[PDB]
């Protein structure tokens, strides 16, 4: 899944 | 004399104020794209044109997939900040 | 004169700071995927003939200390300088494992008057890090 | 979908945090340089390479002249901020 | 690849030229900005842009102009150019009577808020201060 | 003379 930095 | 801030390039992964996105398996959208474009073009294209192709890849080929609907279907544009005074060819 | 001189004996250093695991007291998530980045970057800049140095899970103090040290090396025979920062961040800010660093504190070490052996040579900072909390919903 | 911030380019006259300079008679260093590089290269070069020439002209051909020593012999570098996704050519 | 630049029109080039400021600002008049605005008018005329010079606009007049420009039909235009000549500070441009967030100006042209410019280059040329640091230079 | 914006 995509995660934020 | 030249400015002391001259000859810097800052290749930011995202626009000012924004989240930057990272895939838990493949790595960040920006670094994925930057490595692909440098691999494909560092022998042919000036660096700003490479970074412009990174912009288009991140802008068009990536969209966020999240179980949290707040964070789902989001987009990203990187941000090239050049205080360079010449063109940069890697060969 | 229109193009940077890139035929020095060495292309230059490529510093890769890969921060994946943060002190729980900062409240920041582990950055799954970033080792894939750090390795992709090492191979990429290896093929570009950069002397790549990978550093992992650095505190704000180790980041500042490394940057000062690198900027005090002799780059007379290097064409350029590349630094890659992979971490959490906010606008103007990159996180070490234990808290924030201003990006400007890092970049100032390489500033034309403070790193003379890089004066006139391109200094590239590649920053994978958030710059705030806005989301881009896109347009179709 | 594309990002709503895509396809913007901000050609700033000066770097973040810094003064920008202007001559009483000839105009601002940046705009002076921009029109000259556009005049000379809009038929030859991609826009980012034109702005790179503008950066070098401002960086090398200008330095402040002031009776106030505080503001004298100062330098300036412009700041190209590109969220563009394609090359931009002003010719056919 | 390259932006499609062979639409019927190259597009608009808006020049906002703030020379004279209200005394409440403490800002000095910007001698030589007229030379800038004329240089730019001629430069973009040769690039086949539809140029619009505007002089001494308040912060409210700038916002309204930008809103009005963003509401036009740019469907037959290749691009959009805006030039701001004024005092400023980081993230901020000055109307004759006070500051405006640059982001508020540029947000009108966001790809979702100005649909007839979606996918087309939007160039903002900004001659203004961004703080009060001086670059002493080197060598 | 040179002035600052």
């Amino acid at each position: 899944v995509d995660k934020v930095d | 004399k030249i400015p002391v801030e001259a000859d810097f390039l800052y290749a930011y992964s995202t626009a000012p104020g924004y989240y930057s996105w990272r895939n838990s398996k493949d790595g960040s959208w920006f670094i994925q794209s930057l490595c692909a474009m440098l691999k494909q073009y560092a022998d042919k294209l000036e660096f700003m044109h490479i970074l412009t192709r990174v912009n288009r890849k991140v802008a068009t080929e990536f969209e966020s997939f999240s179980f949290d609907a707040t964070f789902h279907a989001k987009k990203q544009i990187p941000c090239i900040v050049s205080m360079l005074t010449k063109e940069l060819y890697f060969y | 004169d229109n193009s940077y001189k890139m035929d020095y004996p060495e292309m230059g250093l490529c510093i890769i700071i890969n921060n994946k695991n943060f002190h729980k007291s900062t409240g920041m998530t582990s950055r799954s995927g970033t080792d894939v980045d750090a390795a992709n970057l090492r191979e990429t800049f290896r093929n570009l003939k950069y002397e790549v140095r990978n550093k992992n899970d650095l505190t704000r103090e180790e980041i500042v200390e490394l940057m000062r040290d690198v900027s005090k090396e002799d780059h007379s025979k290097r064409s350029s300088f590349v630094c890659v920062l992979l971490s959490h961040g906010e606008e103007g800010i990159i996180f070490g494992t234990n808290g924030p660093v201003d990006l400007k504190k890092i970049t100032n070490f390489f500033r034309g008057d403070r790193c003379r052996s890089l004066t006139g040579k391109p200094k590239l900072f590649i920053i994978q890090a958030c710059r705030g909390t806005e989301l881009d919903c896109g347009i179709e």
